[PDB]
């Protein structure tokens, strides 16, 4: 997906707020502080927006029938059609 | 003639289109519609690419 | 998935008829002895999953269920060459031997005693098959193994897998041999009422009319047992091809028989076949056409059923499944069906829209056929009635004489009362009646609850 | 460098697991039963310093400890050819010999009793690791030795190594079979106790699936315990197979089984094995594809953990890694995921993203493989409660029947009450349950 421009985009902005995250969650060792709670939150509301995003990049890529692979990657990912029925967004971090 | 069958399979390629285009594999176009059944029920707008195109290869 | 289809070979002449099918299926599909697929069967054309299973990567199991009260049977199976084609757990062979003593009753108290092992294996073979479709039952209905076991294995084969489809093939008893079973009507009366309360389709095998087409048509002066289930494995064979030789159309029994079976009580089916010939006569391929074809189908000697000629019931045929199997023309079938329908060669229902269905098969490329076009005939025809009425007849005269009553008294089906056999009678008395009615315009009312 | 695995083999049952486990690696790695590489073994792709340290540049010596209680097994296990394997550095022996007599109150107060041997032991293997992963304990939960010891030992690791990963190899005791061990649901609480508290996953072995494996699927009459703990060996080898031949993914222990364990309490793993073949099966080398390989492992007849059939809870898998070794396609690992999900062959968790994980892996270059593809399945399922259900239905019979407790109550553990064993089997029990929960939807608000 080197090629695909938007797609690595979103994928590079998803992998830099998965590294805030993971720097938060190393930042504290015990239940999140407010600061720590509040930018989980943050965290969570950008990767529902950023993952509904994939979700419509990849049914657009299925509608363009551009790439089997992609389709194959979202079917892996919504095996248990989880995200499928999430609708292709990342769960609910439950706190 | 000898360059399209040997190359292109154009024979072959009609004899496929006969089989699944033409529906000529009736049995694998029956288990299909099986399969599809809930999903052919289903709205449109629920439908997805790559779970139809997993469905038509398990089909096969 | 393919729509799987358990076999069911029920006491000595349903398993010598399952282990005739097996063979011709094995035949037709190049299946070896030992299950595995000869070498000449390389096209892959057929469904196997349908009716067999994949033993090993190279051992295709039918999946067929042989089942019989005497053990003799079941060895002689395992002491054919085939004993390998067949998964040995779905063998079941009764530990006593004893049979049910031509007893309905007793049949039906044995299926008891075994219910639960018998119930344990079928669940074993329906979870081995992804789709399955239902069962396929061979037995006799006049006698008391294939009879009793029967409807035994028919009620709880309904109540456990309502869902699943349940198929007989039901050998009816011989209508022109005085039985020596005095209780075959009362066996004939348990199996009618299973297959009127708990199956949806019967297959009639009437052993006089496989007796008098032995005689006069195999020119088999002392027809064998033997031959009867060569011819019926013959018909098993014509009536899977569609599965072996898969088509556009009624690719699938259920697709099949949906247009067989207009109404539930409407389950009766005839069938013919063609052509029937000697095995010496294989060496004319005679360029038969579709029309030459349906016209001896049309022909009540080449009806696989020996029906009477009613005088005062005008019977008619319901319906008409010609599976043709060979190289055939689609405008030589419009053509035929035409002439056909202008001939008025059948007489149908006048209640409803009729025809004669014509399927086209192909022939089986891993069985040498001798005949370069084979065919069947399923017809649905109200003159099965007079079958149902003469089997009715002597069930009527057994009960009115108490014959051989004393045996099943002693089995706990007829012990008290005889209340399921009146049953059956009554039932037997409103389907005699409806197939008259069925044979009229009034048949639109017929069944009503206002009728 | 490696992230080193100390193997544990506690009690007889255990030490037996742990013997055969070291047989298992050393023929993987090519090493002689003195701990040298043998000269065949040029292969040096093996990565030997996850489980194995070396003695010499050429001589790896498993890092691996045999604790024993009673000196018979321990002394067997010296007087094998493979003695001079392992480090005798890394060996901690109870010199009384006498075991816990079946007593799990009587292992955990030997293991306090050999306390210092035993944390000398396991200090002294941690200063020889330059970048320890943790530790293996093999155990039996049934008996003194290994259960109660095994209890002590977590207890203390947990205490003393509060940073370091704890995953152990339990044998679980047979459930099908009546133990003479009255008190092995007592042992088996107090080993349950402590996996759920100090360890952070714990590995069931389940002496039935043993034997049911054995007898069904192997067509051994009678499994001895020999051949019972030489098929363990020979599915840890396969789940290691991946530490041993290092690649893009996998590439440590607890890099593989974080995606296993979504909660602390969630630490009761499946396993899957493959090719699956009976002992008289070996001779057909079916070429099976991927999707094939899936499909029987799919069979429950393949699956290397006996979960009983629950009926009342709709029991489904958590996750499902699968570790596939030898030659694999990649089109038809995608197609066996296609067909898994669309045959809806598993069952997952309705309350969160669940898949199949696949893991390709190469097989030990100084062992033979005679199959063209093995695999590992590694399965988080719902199913495994009623393992779990059993287990405490036999807790609180033998607390109910006091079964065995007089012996337990002349251990100090087990003196007064058995207590920890009660609580133990309300743990597992809520554990099941949340297991049950698992299988459901409501699984996104379990805990709140």
């Amino acid at each position: 997906f080197i090629l695909l421009k938007p797609v690595f985009h979103c994928l590079n902005e998803i992998l830099d707020l998965c590294h805030s995250f993971c720097s938060l969650v190393s930042q504290n060792l015990g239940p999140l502080d407010e600061r720590g709670a509040a930018q989980l939150s943050i965290l969570v509301k950008g990767f529902s927006r950023q993952s509904s995003l994939l979700f419509k990049i990849l049914s657009s890529v299925r509608n363009h029938q551009i790439n089997s692979d992609l389709a194959q990657l979202l079917l892996r990912l919504d095996y248990n059609k989880y995200y499928t029925q999430a609708g292709g967004t990342l769960g609910s971090f439950g706190m | 003639l000898d360059v399209l069958n040997k190359k292109y399979s154009l024979l072959d390629h009609m004899q496929a289109m006969r089989r699944y285009l033409l529906l000529g594999q009736g049995d694998f176009i029956r288990h299909l519609m099986d399969l599809l059944k809930p999903e052919l029920v289903r709205p449109a707008t629920t439908l997805y690419q790559h779970n139809l195109t997993g469905i038509l290869e398990t089909a096969v | 998935m393919p729509r799987e289809i358990i076999t069911l070979q029920l006491g000595q002449c349903g398993n010598q008829i399952g282990f005739e099918f097996w063979k011709q299926l094995c035949a037709e599909h190049g299946i070896s002895p030992e299950g595995i697929v000869e070498e000449f069967a390389t096209e892959g054309t057929d469904r196997k999953d349908v009716f067999f299973y994949q033993a090993d990567d190279e051992h295709y199991i039918p999946r067929a269920v042989l089942l019989d009260l005497e053990p003799r049977v079941i060895h002689s199976i395992l002491n054919s060459p085939y004993a390998k084609l067949y998964n040995p757990e779905n063998i079941y062979l009764s530990e006593h031997g004893g049979g049910a003593g031509n007893n309905w009753a007793s049949g039906f108290s044995q299926g008891e005693k075994i219910h639960e092992d018998i119930f344990d294996i079928i669940d074993r073979e329906a979870d081995g098959s992804d789709s399955l479709e239902g069962f396929v039952l061979c037995h006799s209905i006049a006698g008391g193994t294939g009879s009793g076991l029967g409807s035994y294995l028919l009620e709880r084969l309904n109540d456990r897998y309502p869902k699943k489809l349940v198929q007989t093939y039901s050998v009816f008893p011989n209508q022109d041999e005085m039985s020596d079973v005095v209780v075959q009507p009362y066996n004939s009366l348990l199996t009618l009422k299973r297959l009127t309360q708990n199956a949806d389709c019967v297959v009639v095998l009437d052993n006089t009319a496989l007796n008098r087409i032995a005689t006069d048509r195999l020119h088999i002066q002392n027809p064998s047992f033997s031959q009867i289930n060569q011819l019926v494995s013959t018909i098993m064979s014509a009536s899977t091809t569609t599965l072996r030789y898969p088509g556009y159309m009624n690719n699938d029994l259920i697709g099949l028989i949906a247009s067989l079976i207009p109404t539930p009580r409407l389950h009766f089916l005839m069938t013919g076949y063609t052509p029937l010939t000697t095995d010496q006569s294989v060496a004319s391929v005679r360029k038969t056409t579709v029309l030459d074809v349906m016209r001896r189908l049309l022909q009540p000697k080449n009806v696989m059923v020996s029906t009477g000629r009613d005088r005062q019931t005008n019977h008619c045929y319901i319906a008409i499944l010609n599976i043709i199997q060979g190289e055939v023309d689609p405008t030589q079938v419009h053509k035929s069906l035409q002439r056909i329908r202008e001939r008025k060669l059948a007489n149908f229902i006048p209640w409803g829209p009729a025809s004669i269905q014509v399927a086209l098969s192909r022939k089986s490329p891993y069985l040498p056929s001798a005949h370069r076009v084979s065919g069947l005939m399923m017809a649905n025809h109200t003159s099965i009635s007079s079958l149902f009425e003469r089997t009715c007849r002597q069930y009527d005269k057994l009960r009115k004489r108490e014959a051989f009553l004393e045996q099943f008294r002693k089995e706990d089906m007829f012990k008290d009362n005889f209340d399921e056999m009146d049953t059956s009678r009554e039932i037997v008395q409103q389907l005699i009646d409806e197939y008259h009615a069925a044979t009229r315009p009034d048949y639109i009312s017929w069944g009503t609850q206002e009728q």
